[PDB]
């Protein structure tokens, strides 16, 4: 319910804080998905 | 079943018997610039078979006391093939790449290479001069080596101040002479603009560092070469005019 | 006008305040955003990535050899190969990894960690190692009959040249501070030691000196608390 | 139809599925109980770092764990709340004395001058955000004195002031802030003003074409999409007010988006725009110990 | 009263702020408005209008002759007639047109442009020209075999004495700044050159010297970014 | 010669692609063009012992300073509401509690 | 949803911003509409 | 801006006032509470 | 005046104009000596539960 | 560096000791004659 006193969007304070993680693009950026409990090779 | 692999692009193919994986950089495939992100109004050109193929650079001999090499992209492919000609005739260039580095060795040699990509691999001048008018800056041939590729002077800092330890956050892959013999990386177009020039700004750089130095017993093969091959994928060019080499 | 009252806290500038500010350019429309791959939303995506560990941080070990722990054919069994403390906020090996350089920007850390050990020896050279993480208490063990009592994993060489020991979250408090020393050692996390399980057996005409690459990272239950100014950078004058 | 190698790929070159879907993670991950498993062929500990993928061996798969409804928070780790704290950016020195007959000071907007915030905002390669600027202004001794000041923003292209009372200070179009030295710091909000789609702190390339030297390559890496103009400051007066003045600038990064993370710098800084260092004094990231098997 | 707190930014005067102000005359009713033709609502209506281009801005070309590029019967073929850079923010020909004097009030511009070439020669005199806009790269071409590679249009004389070459929006960034020089040439837009396609053929008893009027304007996708103080006016003292 | 400007757009001259142009045009409207305050006039009140006047007078005329005159003279007929702001300092730029 | 604290309309801030263009009165102020792809004369 | 008027009592610091204060750490999540026996809510439990 | 909060671990200032005062991450309060007292709110920051 | 431009395949040794490069049918005419030499080299097929 935060508010902005000016008509410009870049004057607001913390418009939206988000909880969105996606580590599988840095930790597992591979082609064929390796299983967690199988042998890699 | 997973060690064997075959890549095929255009009129070229690459086999491999011991490499086990395909690192897709940042989990995104190379794609064409969608209309919702394009800024140039002209129509680009998309050969897709004349340029999309595996160009094999020269080979670098891994010595017992080597220090590592780096290449710039698409700097390497600016004088070879139809890719070179398109990049010399067009102003706006966009493309992803598929890297493949091979360094085979017998089951008695030992060593490990780190093969990584550094988006915007800005090099640094090695010198303690703090005034910006006398400070040392890397020459043009040291920052855009070309097809030959350049060597490092102190790889522990990647010639860019940053340490090599954390460089593993980048799309990377090891070449461990006990398990695999080649590493491959599919990297998309990484840039803050839809298109960009191909002779001024190099999107990223390739890094090959011998972390675990080459070691072998007497009698084995001493000439252990490293070969890199590159395939530009989903390439587009725009802004046609006379040929400008640089 | 409307009756108001000014309270303590007026005219102050709290550098971490979350408030509005008058724009300079009215009716502004920035440059539209495009799709740039590799967007990061939270630093916990960075702590999960493996980064090499300067575990051979001794003098007379200059250069890239700091990232390599040596391995050689030992004539004496039950012998120690390497050791290091598992406190990322502490100075030492963890000071080089990413989790250890980003855990210094915050004060308190929580969650498990993991350490991957990749063998860079020859293919014909085999061996076994014992990686033992010992929770706090006395100093590092003397013999491995004492280290086997802590959390540990026995790593076999061969194909799949990398094992990964997970340092669990064994603590009293929900969080540990990054600072150690003095009476802050109450927040110590223990020591992880790598012992020769059996040996480094190697056939003829194969080097008897190999190396092991230690990489560190945070587990999936890693979390951080109040921000903090890092202590890894120093500046005297402005960068002109 | 007549030639179909051209249609077979046109209708096959759509958006290729690159599934890496994330989920909304409110709190840190808990754990599930695990007993002992004596099974062959299923090894979660054996990994392969050569695949470029990090180990996925979690706790439950390695040791016998209990279950814990982890209620710890992860909100203070998001980059929004990581860059939401203002820090020093630049300081100007306005010596409006009798010997310094200039009257105005000028500051090229460049946040790469102070390491504290540079080290943070350089761990990411491409950043897009809105800034919140705050100007504190004191004397050389730290005193406040009722003298009115004018801060003008000179975008790239506008004429920079040439004197204390030159015409450029009319600010008919340039945004400007008039504030007294004995008032709260002046705070404004600035949007994402780059011509590109994101600020880049590392630009591996040159701005222009042409032949590039090898001795003094002073133009390498300098991207123009970063330079965002100039900041001029004066004291509103016709004659000189004899005082030494010092204006500090703090910037907060809100509505932040970062891209392509980067290793955090280890060697000290030497230049503002360039990432120079010295090969003679390479400061290793890890402090030295006595022996390797002697963890302190 | 109501508890409040003053934040940083009080008592400041931001010249571009968008706020209310106490009126001086309460209960005021201004003079009613009437219909005055020719109302303009946005400056993009002004950028679309063609205005002449001082393309002959050489020394020893004083007066109105700056608005005229000469054309004459050339004995040598493939010859260059005129050239100029297509950067409105740059100093030069565009500095005279309207789009070029109003693009200086803003910092960044985007969108295509157009250049109309009106022939003011005799009626019996014919000819052909080649108008070639070359995107950035090297300097202007040397011969027209090099210029033909860029964007271009071949203009035939006769009835409908004016052709219009549209300079498309060929760039990397969504916006280009008005400032050039130094490392701002990264925002250069290229050069447009007018070459003699075939010749300027003329019958007897007709002047062999004609002129061409170059006019410039912005296309329909022209847009502008942050305001800015122009640099085309100078004042020393008050106008008393 | 028809007095009309050329209408040759891009699609009709060269082969173009399609682009969902998302650029903004709001900062080009005259509202947001004149929405920025600028200097108009400056008065000099020398209330000293030698100047026994005590008051200053200024004929309201914004045509005295070129910066804003050059803008508001590109249009011939203008109708608007003004928002005036008076800063007042000494000759040195000091503030002193005088009403 | 902008607001004015005084009962006088000329004290508001930016009451209404509008997107209304009409270039065809400066660019094509002619009697008979010229087509975009035909010859003018 | 909105017309206001400052009343007597401004800029004072009443040590027993019940008001808000700007936080220093935005987006903060403290250490979760556990069950500690022997919670006291009012001093009248102590007087008995 | 400038009040800086130095959590356990951060480098403590070493001089009047040292670099630690840049407070790029540390919370800080800038306030004049002739202003109302500076007031902030601090949460339960212990690593323990109490 | 000149040969890599044609059709090619990179053969790795190890298990499956035989690779097979397929020389595609890249020609102008539907057929090539068996005779070469002289002005019959117009029917040449290239070099591997
Ligand atoms: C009257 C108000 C004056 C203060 C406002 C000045 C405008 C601020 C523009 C900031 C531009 C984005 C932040 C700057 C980023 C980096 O400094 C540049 N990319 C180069 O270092
Ligand atoms: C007590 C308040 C004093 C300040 C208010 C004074 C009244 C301002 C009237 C402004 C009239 C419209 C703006 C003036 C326009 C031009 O100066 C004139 N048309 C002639 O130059």
């Amino acid at each position: 319910t935060n508010i902005n006193y000016y008509k410009d969007s870049y004057a607001a304070s913390a418009s939206r804080q988000d909880f969105t993680q996606d580590p599988k693009k840095f930790t597992q950026p591979v082609l064929d998905s390796i299983r967690e409990l199988s042998a890699p090779l | 079943s997973d060690r064997v692999a075959q890549l095929t692009v255009g009129n070229s193919s690459i086999t491999t018997q011991e490499a086990a994986n395909i690192v897709l950089a940042y989990g995104e495939w190379p794609e064409y610039c969608p209309d919702t992100d394009a800024t140039a109004v002209d129509k680009p050109t998309r050969p897709d078979v004349s340029v999309n193929r595996f160009y094999t650079l020269d080979s670098k001999m891994w010595q017992e006391n080597s220090t590592g090499w780096y290449w710039k992209f698409p700097d390497v492919l600016n004088k070879t093939g139809v890719f070179g000609q398109n990049a010399q005739f067009h102003y706006l260039y966009r493309s992803g790449f598929c890297l493949h580095v091979q360094c085979n060795a017998s089951k008695f040699h030992q060593g490990a290479l780190l093969v990584a990509v550094i988006p915007e691999f800005v090099l640094a001048g090695r010198g303690s001069n703090t005034k910006p008018n006398e400070a040392p800056h890397p020459g043009f041939n040291t920052t855009f080596p070309g097809t030959a590729g350049a060597s490092f002077n102190d790889p522990y800092v990647l010639d860019s101040g940053v340490p090599l330890s954390q460089s593993l956050i980048y799309p990377h892959q090891w070449i461990n002479l006990r398990t695999n013999n080649c590493a491959t990386i599919i990297v998309p177009y990484i840039n803050a603009v839809p298109f960009d020039s191909a002779i001024n700004h190099s999107n990223f750089g390739l890094i090959v560092v011998p972390v675990s130095p080459l070691k072998y017993s007497s009698g084995a093969t001493t000439a252990i070469p490293i070969t890199v091959t590159i395939a530009p994928l989903n390439s587009e060019f725009g802004g046609l005019r006379q040929a400008v080499s640089q | 006008g409307l009756p108001t009252e000014l309270r303590p806290g007026t005219n102050q500038f709290l550098t971490t305040e979350d408030d509005t500010a008058a724009p300079i350019l009215p009716g502004f429309s920035p440059t539209p955003s495009i799709h740039i791959p590799g967007e990061v939303r939270s630093l916990l995506e960075l702590c999960r990535v493996e980064t090499i560990l300067e575990v051979n941080n001794t003098t007379d070990a200059t250069g890239l050899n700091r990232l390599l722990i040596p391995v050689s054919a030992q004539n004496k069994a039950d012998e120690l190969c390497a050791a290091f403390m598992v406190d990322p906020g502490r100075i030492g090996p963890w000071q080089s990894t990413l989790v250890g350089q980003i855990c210094r920007y915050y004060t308190q850390w929580s969650g498990s960690l993991k350490v991957t050990f990749m063998f860079t020896g020859s293919f014909m050279a085999t061996g076994k190692m014992l990686i033992a993480y010992s929770p706090p208490g006395s100093a590092q063990p003397a013999n491995r009959e004492t280290a086997m009592l802590g959390t540990h994993v026995i790593w076999d060489f061969g194909l799949q040249s990398s094992v990964s020991l997970v340092i669990p979250w064994i603590s009293n408090t929900h969080f540990r501070t990054a600072k150690t020393g003095g009476n802050y050692d109450y927040y110590t996390a223990g020591v992880v030691t790598l012992w020769y399980q059996t040996n480094y057996v190697v056939p003829p005409e194969t080097p008897g000196e190999a190396y092991i690459i230690a990489m560190g990272a945070a587990q999936d239950n890693f979390t951080l608390k109040i921000c903090k100014d890092t202590d890894e950078v120093t500046q005297q004058a402005v960068l002109q | 139809d007549p030639v179909e190698d051209i249609i077979h790929d046109a209708l096959s070159s759509t958006v290729r599925r690159a599934i890496t879907s994330g989920q909304d993670v409110n709190t840190a991950a808990g754990t599930a109980p695990s007993s002992h498993r004596l099974e062959t062929g299923r090894v979660p500990a054996l990994q392969a770092a050569e695949t470029g993928a990090t180990s996925n061996a979690t706790d439950e798969n390695m040791i016998e764990t209990r279950c814990v409804m982890n209620r710890n928070g992860v909100l203070e780790a998001t980059i929004s709340h990581f860059f939401s704290r203002s820090g020093l950016v630049g300081v100007v020195n306005l010596t409006d004395g009798g010997t310094d007959t200039t009257g105005y000071a000028v500051w090229d907007i460049d946040i790469m001058g102070f390491v504290q915030l540079r080290r943070k905002c350089e761990m990411f390669t491409y950043m897009r955000f809105n800034a919140e600027f705050t100007f504190v202004t004191t004397t050389e001794n730290g005193e406040a004195r009722p003298f009115m000041l004018q801060y003008m923003y000179v975008p790239p292209g506008a004429p920079k002031p040439t004197g204390r009372d030159a015409f450029q200070w009319q600010t008919a179009t340039n945004p400007s802030v008039f504030v007294k030295l004995t008032d709260p710091p002046a705070q404004v909000s600035v949007p994402f003003m780059s011509p590109a789609s994101a600020y880049q702190w590392f630009y591996d390339g040159y701005p222009t074409f042409g032949q590039h030297p090898e001795t003094s390559n002073t133009t390498y890496g300098q991207c123009p999409n970063n330079m965002m103009g100039t900041f001029a400051v004066r004291v509103v007066s016709r004659v000189a007010s004899q005082l030494k003045l010092q204006t500090r600038v703090y910037m907060k990064l809100k509505h932040v988006r970062a891209w392509i993370p980067r290793p955090i710098r280890s060697q000290p800084y030497l230049l503002k725009n360039f990432p120079n260092y010295d090969s003679s004094k390479i400061t290793y990231s890890a402090r030295d110990r006595a022996s390797i098997k002697q963890a302190n």
